[PDB]
């Protein structure tokens, strides 16, 4: 058996979406013990839907311009940030994640279409993948915002709201810009 | 607006922490300081009063993040 | 009600720069009617989608 | 069940049976209605039946076998069925100006242009479609895209040479 | 003030005898209004009617005119 | 129940009553729609592949030049026709054949060949009341080269329509040069003698065969009229147009471009996005720049007889 | 109040639809004519005379009468559509042809639709100068 961080399990974490289960990582052989793995998923176009999106949000975590190459910092904040999850939920928090990941990507989004100087958006349609993509970049920006000037930790404000988003409530951040981004497209349809 | 903590504990707040604080399932110093109004140092060691009691378990331990459970 | 969706074909790519792309769509409720569609983002062949409408016309602005 | 009746011309007639499929298949199928061409009276006529679903499939069914009388290819007469307002207006190329003799064959050619390339043109920048015939002309789109049409195509036709015309359209087709 | 339809009538054109169908629609009429008598007022009118909506087995692009 | 390609084009899904299903392996792996390997994916699993021998191939060629249908047939469709015929020696009596089968029996008319002899919504009522557009041991061919040597067998088929063949409408060419008639309706010049001499001729095919074909006795075809003009010099070039002679001559490539040559799919409704309603005119390239049109484009011009009276400001491609 | 007539028996009138290049009139009369029943002109609904022969005026006054012409049990209607003619224009404009689409699903029974524009066979001088006009 393969567990992530040598305590937590993949066969408990069940994908709902069919649109999102080929989209997101592990499950079954994908499984692997920790999120740095260091592989070539760039290199040429869907590669990234193969590989761990645990790996998945701690590349997405790195991301601001003072921490901008310090994986094994980022790998650290993910590791206190599940069992902050388990602590507060008892589920396993790969579920919690997958939870907090379905619910946070929105699914029409708006496009300017006109010439210049016209500002007319239209809705379209939200790729599978993108929609990883969007939600991942709104799970990440919001451990950055309450946690930028307060005494809580970004290991922590991870997991508040990561916990957050898998309720779908209001309290969180990546919930919220799904609320506008999908709100803003059904006014433009 | 201001906040402004205390260093050390009052009669009341040291009962809050005696009391309530080993009862919460996930205890952290970032926590403490947010639900009792204390600094982070006084409430990062008054954790380790509470291994020293004996009445909060252990997760996990680092350099930036300590994670601390209620009893069982 | 939230339908879903199968790529069937990739048929170009639309929008002002570039951007959206165009793409034959099934549907899941395995109805022969294919309702065709634009999305954002990148969409490869046996794609799902999930839609809010599929009441969306062949018409121009 | 109500129908429509529409004529054919002879040199229209042909076009008519080159496209006995293309002009029959989304009348019968997409609206549910009724197509036959009188022989003996050579008309177009449609009808509704019990599997007409609009009120008003008939109506723009009408318009969509009107375009193609009136010159217009098969497919760009086809969104007629589809899109809300395309409309048509047709002239008569010496409502605006008395041509006669050659000046009204070179009303034609100027509205023309070498190779179509006048016509070609201002269909691609006033969002419309136009035919000619010889006194006729016979434009298609929406309805300011209908009178930014007549005007690009009114002065080429008393006088005016295509250069001033493609300038003076761009003008408008700012706003 | 005046709402003028309940001042009107109704009456029926019927055709005469060299056509299959004679009921052929309606005509409003105001009523006497105590000076101008109502049958008057009808006495003149023409009716643009087709050939296939006086008989059956018939092609209508000819009409017909005919008085009240 | 031998399966053709005609049949999966028009995607006769029909493995269910007749249940001797041959094909042949390579008439349905020259077909380039996607539909009929999306029918080939499942449904097939009914059939069998069998190829025809030798000996019966040839049999079959020789009352095809005798039914004068061996040019008119493809390569794959010769195979076929002798699939039916192993088909019909294992099964069927073969005391029911015939070959070399009947005469001409020319029935001339008064009647133009260009006349709607049977098209559908052509009517001189015959409406189309919207169900009809599908109703518009043996084969399912919708070739008529391939259903005109099966009949003269009296070899009684079925198609899309479940029940058997009786009548057979259709037209075929025969040179009003050399009177050689060729079941091809797409060529418009000779396979015999080349010329543009071919025109048009109705056929009526029963089950058993009986050939009676309207030849149009009519004096507007039976014409010398618009037949005799000068032609141009012979002229040699990347851009030279010569009046299309022969059937193969070597025109030099002129095509559309691809911007040019689509038209719109405005069935498809994933159209709302950008440009405007109609397709846009190429006024760019070098082929609008010297006036290459489509070859279908201005057939009408081509019917015309070139001494008349134009217009005195027209040129024609 | 009106024609007491069974349902299946269509009570017919005759919608006059004037077009012009200013606005376009809509025109519900008796099937001689000399009564009308309603009459809605196109430049009644919009209030901007830029927009006076708009084809979206010209559905605003078509459903305002087939309104009054249900109202009044006309439950059908032929239609004698009609440009201006004469000197001028010969062929009924799109806001003509709007109109015509507006009332036909708006519940009546479309018959006849009729061509009466004014044309001669040989007029009098063209309103325009021998230099031309812009249309
Ligand atoms: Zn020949």
């Amino acid at each position: 058996d393969i567990k992530l961080f040598g305590k937590w399990s993949t066969d408990d974490v069940q994908i709902n979406d069919i649109s999102l289960q080929d989209y997101i990582a592990v499950k079954e052989k994908y499984a692997k013990y920790l999120p740095h793995s260091a592989g070539r998923y760039a290199a040429k176009r869907f590669r990234k839907a193969q590989c761990p999106i645990v790996e998945r949000l701690t590349n997405s975590m790195m991301m601001h311009g003072r921490n901008n190459g310090k994986k094994l910092m980022t790998v650290r904040i993910v590791k206190h940030a599940f069992e902050i999850i388990h602590l507060l939920t008892g589920e396993n928090p790969l579920q919690v994640l997958v939870n907090a990941i379905i619910n946070s990507g929105p699914r029409e989004d708006s496009t300017r279409i006109g010439r210049a100087g016209t500002v007319r958006r239209q809705a379209v349609d939200v790729s599978p993948l993108r929609r990883v993509n969007q939600a991942i970049w709104l799970l990440c920006t919001g451990a950055r915002e309450a946690a930028f000037r307060n005494i809580k930790t970004i290991a922590e404000c991870l997991a508040d709201e990561l916990i957050n988003a898998a309720k779908g409530s209001s309290n969180s951040y990546a919930i919220k810009k799904k609320d506008e981004l999908e709100r803003v497209a059904k006014s433009n349809r | 607006d201001k906040l402004n903590n205390l260093v050390l504990f009052d009669k009341a707040t040291y009962d809050k922490l005696c009391k309530e604080v080993p009862n919460y399932k996930l205890i952290t110093p970032a926590v403490v300081s947010e639900r009792l109004k204390i600094r982070g140092s006084l409430a990062r060691a008054a954790l380790q009063e509470l291994l020293s009691k004996g009445l909060i378990k252990l997760v996990s331990k680092h350099r930036a993040q300590v994670i601390y459970t209620r009893n069982t | 009600p939230i339908k879903l969706a199968r790529v069937t074909k990739v048929l170009g790519r639309t929008g002002s720069q570039g951007q959206c792309t165009q793409v034959r769509v099934e549907f899941m409720d395995d109805t022969s009617r294919s309702i065709i569609r634009n999305v954002k983002g990148p969409v490869r062949e046996g794609d799902v989608l999930t839609l809010l409408e599929s009441e969306r016309e062949a018409r121009r602005l | 069940e109500e129908t429509r009746k529409i004529p054919v011309p002879a040199n229209r007639y042909t076009p008519l049976k080159e496209n006995w499929m293309k002009i029959f298949t989304p009348i019968v199928e997409h609206l549910g209605l009724q197509i036959r061409f009188n022989l003996k009276s050579r008309n177009v006529e449609i009808r509704t039946c019990k599997e007409t679903k609009d009120v008003s499939a008939l109506t723009k069914a009408a318009d969509f076998v009107k375009a193609f009388i009136l010159g217009f290819q098969v497919e760009d007469a086809l969104a007629l069925i589809r899109l809300d307002d395309l409309f048509l207006e047709s002239f008569e190329i010496t409502d605006v100006k008395p041509l006669k003799g050659d000046h009204l064959s070179r009303a034609i050619g100027r509205i023309a242009g070498k190779g179509g390339k006048t016509k070609f043109t201002i269909e691609n920048v006033t969002r419309t479609r136009i035919v000619l015939a010889d006194v006729k002309v016979h434009i298609l789109g929406s309805f300011q895209n209908i009178k930014m049409a007549r005007t690009a195509i009114c002065n080429l036709i008393l006088g005016n040479p295509p250069s001033k015309v493609y300038g003076n359209i761009r003008a408008v087709a700012s706003r | 003030v005046v709402d003028p339809f309940s001042k009107k009538d109704w009456y029926d054109v019927k055709a005469p005898a060299m056509f299959n169908i004679r009921n052929i629609g309606k005509t409003l009429v105001t009523r006497t209004q105590g000076t101008k008598i109502a049958s008057d007022g009808l006495k003149g009118r023409v009716f643009e009617v087709s050939l296939a909506d006086l008989q059956n087995d018939e092609v209508a692009f000819r009409k017909f005119k005919l008085i009240t | 129940v031998v399966a053709d390609a005609g049949a999966f084009l028009r995607h006769a899904a029909l493995q269910d009553i007749g249940k001797n299903i041959y094909t042949i392996r390579e008439v349905v792996t020259e077909i380039r729609d996607k539909a009929t390997r999306r029918r080939l994916a499942v449904l097939p699993y009914e059939l069998r592949f069998k190829e025809p021998l030798p000996e019966y191939v040839r049999l079959v060629t020789e009352f095809s030049k005798k039914t004068g249908d061996y040019p008119s047939l493809s390569a794959t469709d010769i195979q076929v026709l002798a699939l039916t015929y192993q088909l019909e020696a294992e099964f069927v009596g073969v005391s029911h054949l015939k070959q070399e089968p009947q005469k001409v029996k020319v029935s001339s008319s008064i009647q133009h060949p260009e006349t709607p002899l049977h098209i559908s919504g052509f009517h001189l009522g015959g409406w189309i009341t919207p169900s009809n557009i599908k109703q518009i041991v043996g084969c399912l061919t919708t070739d008529f080269a391939m259903q005109n040597v099966l009949l003269q067998m009296g070899l009684h088929v079925l198609a899309v329509n479940g029940m058997l063949i009786r009548e057979a409408r259709s037209y075929i060419l025969r040179c009003h040069g050399c009177f050689k008639t060729t079941s091809d309706m797409s060529r418009v010049f000779c396979s015999h003698c080349g010329n543009k001499t071919l025109k048009k001729v109705s056929v009526t095919v029963s089950d058993d065969g009986t050939l009676h074909m309207h030849f149009s006795r009519n004096p507007k075809v039976l014409n010398p009229r618009g037949l005799r003009y000068s032609l141009p010099t012979p002229k040699g070039g990347k851009y030279a147009i010569n009046p299309h002679l022969t059937e193969d001559q070597r025109f030099p490539q002129l095509r559309l471009s691809q911007k040019a040559r689509q038209k719109t799919n405005v069935f498809a409704p994933d159209y709302i996005a950008g440009v405007s309603p109609f397709v846009e005119n190429d006024i760019s390239s070098r082929s609008a720049t010297l006036q290459v049109r489509d070859s279908t484009l201005g057939a009408g011009r081509r019917r015309l007889n070139p001494n008349a009276s134009r217009k005195k400001f027209v040129k024609k491609r | 109040l009106g024609p007491q007539v069974a349902e299946g028996e269509n009570v017919f009138g005759v919608c006059h639809i004037f077009a012009s290049f200013n606005d376009t009139f809509v025109h519900v009369t008796d099937l001689s004519g000399k009564e009308t029943i309603c009459r809605v002109t196109g430049g009644m609904k919009v209030k901007a005379d830029r927009d006076e022969s708009s084809p979206y005026a010209a559905m605003l006054a078509a459903q305002d009468v087939a309104q009054r012409c249900k109202e009044l049990g006309i439950t059908a209607l032929h239609i004698k559509l009609r440009a201006t003619g004469g000197n001028r224009t010969k062929t009924p404009g799109p806001g003509a042809q709007s109109a015509l689409r507006a009332l036909a699903r708006s519940g009546m029974k479309i018959g006849r639709i009729e061509d009466v524009t004014p044309i001669p066979s040989d007029s009098t001088r063209r309103k325009g100068g021998r230099r031309g006009r812009r249309l």
